[PDB]
Parts: structure tokens; sequence; C-alpha cells
RNA sequence: CCGAGCAGUACAUGCUAAGACUUCACCAGUCAAAGCGAACACUCAAUUGAUCCAAUAACUUGACCAACGGAACAAGUU
RNA sequence: CUGGUGAUAGCUGGUUGUCCAAGAUAGAAUCUUAGUUCAACUUUAAAUUUGCCCACAGAACCCUCUAAAUCCCCUUGUAAAUUU
């Protein structure tokens, strides 16, 4: 990670995180399952069913990806007809 | 080899524990505990709760299914008067299925 | 392997010779204990260290009163080798509101309610 | 469970089975039924 | 909407029912029982009673088994029982006496399969 | 560590010495019959009956019925054996039974059934519906006197009520026809109650018919203490049960305290408790017959609440408890995307301050 | 040996202390010592122990 | 023992429950202390002198 | 000290969805009520391999990556 | 020799005033075992309500049998515990 750029003097963003993970504005990170396109002929339908699911990340992994991206990806977006628009906020969450 | 680690299989919910539907009660390599009332069995002989309630372990008479050849062939050679026993795990439901409530006055 | 010790129930069954030896009475058991720690919790298992903290027996040679009930006695059966157990004696009865400032516990287990600090005239 | 009084309730192996002729009982006997008719030999 | 006792997959017979048809045939008599899952018997029909015995030449033949079902089905309708499960053994199911008993129950208006529980 | 058993072991009686000379089950049916016998006996260890079996009191239920009839067994057996011999004497009955073409008359069997063991089956059947549990708080009685009640539907058909059979309120809009065998000079008292029909007090019951001091079988001559009222089970409230109680009186009884105006369309006066009613009349009155049926809701129930009862018909619905979901966590690790939908109230988008 | 155990004048024995865990003595003892009662140490047997 | 297991049971449930409620009261009363305006103005006395 | 790097039977070995287990992390792995749609969560202790990339209209496929959490490709000798 | 050069070094050595407080020994992966990441443990702040000790009851048959115990766990003693 480049903490200070050599031309602008500001933190840079790792493009490996952006191409793999989706960040919800609430603070959660959504990822894919490693191996959902590999050797599907030997995997049971129940196993394949949970491979093609979008899953969240835990406390440590989410904080890791936050330090690897800049504030441009932590902003609130208002895309028209966004499939994940309803997932940017938490409801009935206590503590 | 022999570098294999333990599978962490055993009793997950003890006697008197409050469980919900779908909760796994016990994981086992073989049928150490047999499924009782409101208890299902998966592919890997995994016992899961079918109802929300309290888990109980009892000793019940084991009656094999007629199709099961190995278990039926075992009871045909038993001395007359002998009865096989095995440990069964039951879930006693705590809440009723539903209640009738007034919705309108027509 | 060193583990916890299960004391057989036969140990805590007083014989008739013991009642005339310590002065107890099985028909009228005492109500309260006087537990005093006389041994260090150092070099002892951690579970025995906790029970001493539960009973408020941190400082040694400091009397503490507890109730003669099976649950309290259950904890005492685990650290019985670190404490001295003595029944509480009440020659004048339970302390009253006017006797709270005049009580005194003697080494014999008697809790006197009139501590005058004066020689007996008898 | 072993510490429970109901230990060994599920035991069944001791109920399942795992020649010399003594002076009081015959060891092995073969009963031969020879006849020209097969029906009578099988029936007897 | 009443829950059935699911489970008992490793033993026989099952317990996932509200009512069960249990047929007991001894050396001399044949008896059929309709009992709830809790063990309570709702209605019964046996050849030991004089009412059925007085018309039966033999209480241990196929005719006796068939005649029990016709009387039992009549009593089930009066009692209000229309659905019950039957859990026979492979040899009992292939027997001619049980096939006619089941025929009498079906012709008597009783269904040998309970409707599925409504979960939602 | 080991602990001695608290009682005899299951297979302790089996002798392990002569294992070869012990008879085997040799079949599944033989083991199954023996296995069930041991399952019905109490054991010192935990059993399925302990937690799921219906708890019962050690005190046996008291009997408040009529004394059992007195029959000479020796005379009965001689005639019964003789009849079977004549039935077996016929060569046509044997051939018909051997050819599996014989059949018995259903009407004749029930005629003898109702006289010998009909009352006994009815007591067991009534116990299943909890009629003894609710009406008499567990007290039981054998219905020595058969009761035949049938509702008039039209002019040619009748709806018999034997025990708990389904009957619609439309068929029960009018008082049924009550027929029962009785001697002259005896006094009877009919009673019809709705156990589950009450809308306010679960314990209380609704009175639908009360006829007292009925002379013999002439039901019409009986005093009309409370006019007949058709059952009115609310819609969506399930299935109700109404029980016909047939009492036998030894001496004339005064029902001034239980008298109700004609007609009685007030549910507060229709409130009735069988336990308290029989409690103060048990001295000279004893139940003799029993009949009951199950009733659902139909369109005729709407007419009862609006016109007869002059009230709005209540509607009930079977409501299930909400599904269980664990406490929501800030980071639902490895949970699918649909995790957040389980804890969301509305399905419509929100915008906050925007 | 049985006579020696019966007439022994010492009120304190190995078996009594070991089973009752007096003075926390099981911390320096062995699980087998609850049954050996001090008569067996290692592979050696002491007949003089009661 | 003075009392048996059955007699002892439930004889201290009220006091035990009330003692823990006092723990909750102190635990959930944690808040920053009040900030007074007199304290801020008292620092002007560091330059107080004689006329 | 003995094995595994498969094979056989299915062709709903379809689609979805409560609640749980989890090889002490992660990754990965496992069980599963109900519902929809059909009929009247396959056997098997292990029987396996991530990302990038490449191929493909698409569905999908690709390593004795066996040093088996794998560097795209590098041995001796002083 | 000068410059890149303040090369790099999982290695060696060093790392400056006062006082108080809490504080030690499960593991997994790694061209990895002189390192590092994660977990465990430890620290601080915050929210919350149970935590620990533990009465019965309860946890398997086998290859025939067999130990100290452990899990679970109302009371009770106590004041910790979980979450962020
Ligand atoms: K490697
Ligand atoms: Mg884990
Ligand atoms: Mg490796
Ligand atoms: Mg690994
Ligand atoms: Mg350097
Ligand atoms: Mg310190
Ligand atoms: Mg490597
Ligand atoms: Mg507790």
């Amino acid at each position: 990670l480049t903490y200070f750029s050599a031309r602008k003097g500001k933190r840079k963003t790792v493009k490996a995180v952006i191409d793999r993970f989706l960040r919800l504005h609430c603070g959660l990170w959504v990822r894919r399952k490693a191996g959902y396109k590999k050797k599907l002929w030997k995997k049971t339908p129940a196993r394949k069913k949970r491979l093609r699911e979008f899953v969240f990340c835990n406390k440590t992994q989410s904080k890791l990806l936050d330090k690897m991206t800049t504030s441009f990806w932590k902003r609130r977006n208002w895309y028209v007809d966004d499939p994940y628009q309803k997932y940017h906020d938490r409801t009935n969450l206590k503590v | 080899g022999g570098k294999s680690s333990g599978r962490r299989q055993g009793i997950k919910k003890m006697e008197g524990h409050y469980v919900h539907a779908g909760n796994i009660i016990a994981t086992q390599r073989h049928f150490r505990w047999h499924p009782g009332a409101h208890v299902g069995v998966g592919k890997n002989k995994c016992l899961y709760a079918l109802e929300e309630g309290i888990v109980r372990y009892t000793k019940e008479v084991y009656v094999p299914h007629p199709r099961n050849t190995e278990a039926v062939d075992l009871i045909t050679r038993l001395p007359k008067g002998a009865v096989l026993y095995k440990t069964f795990v039951h879930v006693v439901p705590a809440k009723p299925e539903g209640t009738f409530k007034l919705v309108a006055m027509l | 392997k060193f583990t916890r010790s299960r004391i057989p129930e036969k140990v805590f069954q007083a014989s008739p010779e013991d009642h005339e030896k310590y002065g107890g009475d099985p028909q009228n058991p005492h109500k309260l204990h006087i537990v005093t720690r006389i041994k260090s919790t150092r070099r002892r298992p951690y579970w025995e260290k906790d029970i001493i903290k539960m009973l408020g027996l941190e400082k040694a040679h400091t009397p503490q009163v507890h109730k003669n009930i099976p649950s309290v006695n259950a904890k005492l059966k685990v650290v019985k080798h670190l404490i001295r157990i003595k029944p509480l004696k009440l020659p004048q009865g339970l302390p009253a509101e006017e006797n709270m400032s005049n009580t005194c516990l003697k080494s014999t287990g008697e809790l006197v309610v009139q501590w005058h600090l004066k020689p007996v005239e008898q | 469970y072993k510490t429970k009084p109901t230990h060994g309730i599920g035991k069944y192996k001791h109920l399942i089975k795992a020649n010399l002729g003594t002076d009081y009982e015959y060891g092995v006997l073969n009963i031969h039924l020879t006849a020209y008719d097969m029906t009578l030999a099988e029936s007897y | 909407v009443a829950r059935k006792e699911r489970g008992w997959r490793t033993v026989f017979p099952s317990r996932e029912f509200w009512h069960r048809l249990r047929v007991i045939r001894t050396q001399h008599h044949v008896e059929a029982l309709v009992e709830h899952q809790n063990g309570k018997v709702v209605v019964s029909a046996s050849t030991r009673e004089w009412a059925i015995k007085k018309h039966l030449y033999s209480t241990r033949n196929v005719v006796a088994c068939e005649s029990i079902g016709r009387v039992l089905a009549q009593r089930c309708l009066e009692a209000g029982i229309n659905f019950m499960v039957y859990q026979p053994t492979p040899w009992e199911a292939a027997s001619d006496s049980m096939k006619r008993l089941q025929s009498a129950m079906t012709e008597g208006g009783v269904v040998l399969r309970e409707p599925q529980r409504i979960y939602e | 560590r080991r602990t001695p058993p608290l009682g005899p072991m299951p297979n302790s009686d089996i002798d392990l010495s002569n294992l070869e000379r012990l008879e085997k089950y040799r079949s599944f049916d033989r083991y199954r019959r023996r296995a069930e016998q041991e399952a019905q006996a109490p054991h010192w260890w935990r059993t399925y009956r302990e937690y799921f079996g219906e708890k019962t009191d050690p005190k046996e239920k008291i009997d408040i019925g009529l004394p059992p009839p007195k029959v000479s067994r020796t005379q009965q057996l001689l005639e019964r054996k003789q009849a079977i011999q004549e039935l077996r004497a016929n060569v046509e009955e044997e051939r018909a039974a051997r050819l599996r073409t014989a059949s018995v008359p259903l009407d004749a069997v029930r005629a003898e059934w109702e006289r010998t063991c009909g009352p006994y089956h009815k007591q067991r059947l009534a116990e299943y519906y909890g009629l003894y549990r609710d009406l008499f708080h567990g007290a039981t009685f054998v219905p020595r006197v058969p009761l035949h009640v049938a509702y008039a539907v039209g002019e040619d058909d009748l709806m018999p009520v034997y025990c708990g059979n389904e009957v619609t309120p439309t068929e029960a809009a009018q008082a049924p026809e009550v027929t029962y065998e009785a001697e002259e000079g005896s006094l009877w008292t009919l009673l019809l109650t709705s156990l589950d029909g009450h809308l306010l007090e679960p314990d209380a019951e609704y009175l639908h018919w009360l006829l007292t001091n009925i002379p013999g079988n002439r039901v019409a001559e009986g005093q009309v203490t409370c006019p007949y009222l058709p059952p009115f089970p609310a819609r969506g409230s399930g299935i109700h049960r109404l029980a016909f109680l047939l009492f036998k009186q030894d001496q004339p009884i005064d029902f001034s305290e239980d008298a109700r105006p004609s007609p009685c369309y007030q549910l507060a006066q229709r409130t009735f408790r069988t336990f308290d009613f029989y409690k103060k009349h048990q001295e000279t009155m004893t139940p003799a017959g029993l009949s009951f049926f199950q009733c659902r809701w139909d369109d005729s129930v709407t007419y009862i609440f609006h016109q007869l009862l002059d009230m709005r018909e209540p509607v009930f619905e079977f409501v299930r408890p909400p599904p269980y979901h664990p406490k929501q966590k800030r980071f639902p690790h490895r949970q699918p995307l649909r995790y957040l939908d389980r804890y969301r109230d509305s399905h419509e988008p929100t915008y906050g301050i925007y | 040996q049985e006579e020696r155990e019966r007439n022994n004048q010492n009120p304190w024995t190995f078996e009594r202390i070991a089973t009752a865990n007096m003075l926390g003595i099981r911390k320096v003892l062995s699980p087998y010592d609850l049954t050996h009662k001090g008569k067996y140490w290692g592979k050696f047997y002491m007949p003089k122990r009661v | 023992p003075y009392m048996t297991r059955e007699q002892e049971r439930g004889h201290a449930a009220v006091r035990r429950r009330e003692a823990f409620e006092a723990i909750k009261a102190a635990a959930t009363s944690k808040f920053p202390p009040h900030r007074f305006i007199a304290d801020q103005l008292d620092h002007l006395n560091v330059t107080k002198k004689w006329s």
C-alpha cells in the first residue's frame, strides 16, 4: 500500500480490492465464494447452491479492506435501478 | 499419514437445553444416539431439531425396520424374552402451533 | 493427571464418639459457621483460589460468618484444608439494634453482646 | 453413560453366540435313510 | 395444523400421524384397533364380542378379517374418524386377508392416508 | 467410577450359560410383540412416556353411572356355544367361508353391539373427546341407556347423531327427535350443552336445550325449562362439540333456580356449567345416556347472530407465532446477502433525510 | 497384617488421609495411591505399612 | 446441615436478585461528569495581584 | 503400520429458503424444516487444488500447480 | 576513486525525566520454524445483562472388562460476564 504518493502525496487505492469486493455504505463488504466456477461437475447441487451466493466479511477482513481503499469508495451513491440500493443501511440493529 | 485432526463431533445440545427448529443436536460417525420424537437425521447421521423445545435423552426399545437386513437378522438370533435397548433423543415442543384471535366483527 | 478430588459422602458422617469429643449435637445443628483461613492459596489449584475469594476469606486469620447450608458447605468441602471451621455460639442470643455497637467475637466462637472491658466482680 | 446406573443397558453381544463325545452324551450321529424310492427317503 | 410426531427414522413403525389403524390377529381371533398417536384407542372391532361372533363361522379366516373392516368402518364414521394411517409389514401387506380388510375400510368411507400438515 | 443400577436390568433373567439350548425369536413379528409389551411397563430409567405421555392421577376416576346389569354367565355361555354349533353344522356356511364369499349383516351386528359392549365403547370414545374431563372434571360413567337423537332435514331424511359425527348448523336449526328405551313411571331429564361454543369464558359452557321431568319416552310432555337454541360456532374458531346429556330421575325435581325465560336469547343467561348443575342434583338424578356431535360454521350461523342473538358475528383466525431469528449482528460473517432482509420491516425503499 | 491394621495405635493412616484429601495431600500423590494405600511404591511392596 | 436441600432452595432469591440490580445501576450510570462554568472562570485568578 | 489421487447407480444429481455445525484463524467444508416444481439433499472413512489467465455465443472446461494454501518460467561447485 | 547511496540486511548492537496502574505459555498457514499474518491472550473506552461456583437429571455400543475425571448444570456464595 502506498501511504503517500510520489506525485500528489496522498494515499492510493489497491485495485485488487475493487475488482473483487463490493462495499455497502453501512460498512459491510460483499464478496463471492472462492471456486464457484471451478470443477462444478464434481460438486453436489447443495454445495453449488451456496457457492453462487454473495456473502459478507467478518470484523477483521472488513477493517482490512477499509485501509486498502480511499474515501472515494466510502461515499454514498444514488445509482438509478441499483440492485443493492436497499442493502446500504441497517434496520433493527442494536449495539 | 495419521496427521489427521479430530472432527469435533459429539453432543452439541445437552439435556434440558432450549433448542430451535433446525438446530443440530449431535454429530456422530455412527448411530450412537438414535433420532426420537421431532428429531431428524441427515446424510451424515447428524441429528437436528425439528421443533422448538427442550431436548431429552431416554432409553427406548429398538425395533428395526423389516427392510433393514442386518438389524433384522440380529433380532432373529436373540434368546426369547430378550429385548434390545438404545439411547434416543427427543425434543419436547414448548409452544403450540397457533392461537385463534379475533380479527373482525362482521 | 492431577484433577479435582471427589470426597466420599462417608467422610462427613459423625460417629457417636465424635459428638462427645467436640461438644456438638446432631439433634440441634448449629446455624452459622466461623470460617478462618489459616493456609495460603499459593501453590494450590486455581479452582481452590476462586472459592477462597467467593467466601470472602482473602486475608488470613480474619473471622467470617457463613450459613450452615448444603450449598455453602459444598464450597467448604473443597477448601477445607485451608480454613478452620467453628460453630458460632450465642450465649446472650442474637444481637439486637441496641447491641450492635457492643458486640465482640471471642476465640471460643461466642459472640457476646456486652463488651464492657472490666474485670468480673465475682 | 458409564457413571450412570443405566450403564450397559444397550449391550447385546453377550446374547449372541460367538466335536468331542463325552462318556454321557454322544458327540456326532449320522442317520442314513437308504431306499429305492426317493419320496419316502425325503419324507422320512 | 396439529403437529405430527416426526422422527423415528431408524425404528419401525413411524409416529408421524394423528390416527393409526392397527390390526391384531391371534391364533383364534382377529382384532382391529383405531388409536390416536398418544396411545388412546378411539374405536375398536374384535371377533371376541358376541355381536360379531354370532354371525361368523370362523374368527380366524379371511372372511373374519374382511367382516371386521366393514363393521370397523361403520363405527369410524359414527365416531367421526375418516382419515387414518396403516403401517403393515411386507408379508402382511401381501396377505389376502389384509387386502380385503383395507378394501372394506375404503369402501366404508375411510381413507387410508392422512392429509399433509399445513405449516404456513 | 461406577454406580449400581436402581433396579433390575432388562435382560438380566436370560441365562448366558446354555445359550445354544435357548429358543430364538426366529421372526420379526415375535420380537415386535414382545418388544411392545416391555414398552408398556414402567421403568426406573427415563422413558418416552415420562415426558410425552399424558399425566394421570393415581386416584382412579370415580364412577357416577347406573349399576351394571346382572347377567348369569353360565346360562349365557351355554346358549352361545349351541348357536355356533348350528352355524357350523350347515355345509353351506363352511363352503361360503372357504370360498371367501361369506359376509355378515351390518344392521344385525350393531343391534347386538349396542346392547352388550356399545355402552363400554362409548365411554372410551367420550373420554377421547374430553367430555368427562370437561363436564364432570374426570368423573366417568357407562351409558347403560342407549340414546337415539336425529335431526329432521326436510321431510324424509334424518341426520343421526351417534358419537361426535359431523353435523352442520343448518341441519341443527330445529330441535331433533329424541328416542330412548324407558319404562313407564320413570322420570328423565334431557340436557344439551356446547362445551366450546362459549365466546367469553373458556371454562363456561352454553346451554342450548334443557328438558326436565320427561315422563318415559314422551319428550314433548317434558317441561321446557330452556327453549332449544341452534349451535352458533363462530367462523374461523375451529370445530366445536355439543353433547346431549340424558339424566334419569328417581323423584320429581324443582328447577325454579335453573328456569330461563322463553325465548332466552341472552348469552349471559345461556351460560351453563354441567359440573355445578349435576353437583346439587346428584342426589336424585343420575346420567343414563350420552350423545354428542361435532359442528362447524356455515351460512346459517350468520342468521343466528344477526337476527336471533341481535349482535355482530365475530370472526376468528388461526394465528401462528412469528418466526425465530437470532439477535442481529453487526458483521454477519459468511451469511448470504438475504441476511438483511430477515430483519427489515418494510419492502419499500427509504431515503432518510433525502 | 490384618491384626496390625486393627490394633494400630496411630489415629492417622495413609488410606484415611488419601481418600479424604486431607491437607490437599492428593496434589503430591497418585491416582493409584487411593487403592494402594501406601503399601506399594513404584515396583516395591512394603509389608510393614498398614 | 441446619437446613436440607429442599428447604434451602429459593430462600435467598430475592436478595441475590436485588444485589445484581445494584450492579446494573452503577454499570449503566457511566457518563461524563458535569462541566461547570464556575470552573472555567476560576483560571483567571492565576494573574490576581495586589493593587 | 494399512490406505486415498476412484468407481458405480441417478438424470428434478431441479429451483429456492428458516435455523445450525465447522478440523482450534481465514479460505474452504457440512446438515437442513418449510415453499415452488416433480415423483407416488445418492452409495462411498479419504477419493481432492485458490486467484490470475486461457478457451467459450453461452452454459461450462483447463495444473502428479503431489514442494498438494500452489512464485508464470532458474541446477551444480568453492 | 567519485556518484547512484541515508543501497539493502527476517541478522548483531544501541534506543536519554519522574511516579502510578493493568499485564505470561491454546493453535493454524507460510520456499516457513532467527520472520510474518490470523486466532488465542493481554490493554483501554463504551454499551448491555447475566457470568462464575454448581442439586438431581442427562452424554455408546464395541475387542471381554477396567482409573483419576470431564461436559452440562437449578440452588447458593459472590461480581463478574457478553457485546461494540
Ligand atoms: K511449499
Ligand atoms: Mg471454526
Ligand atoms: Mg504447504
Ligand atoms: Mg490445511
Ligand atoms: Mg540500514
Ligand atoms: Mg502491579
Ligand atoms: Mg510456497
Ligand atoms: Mg447456572
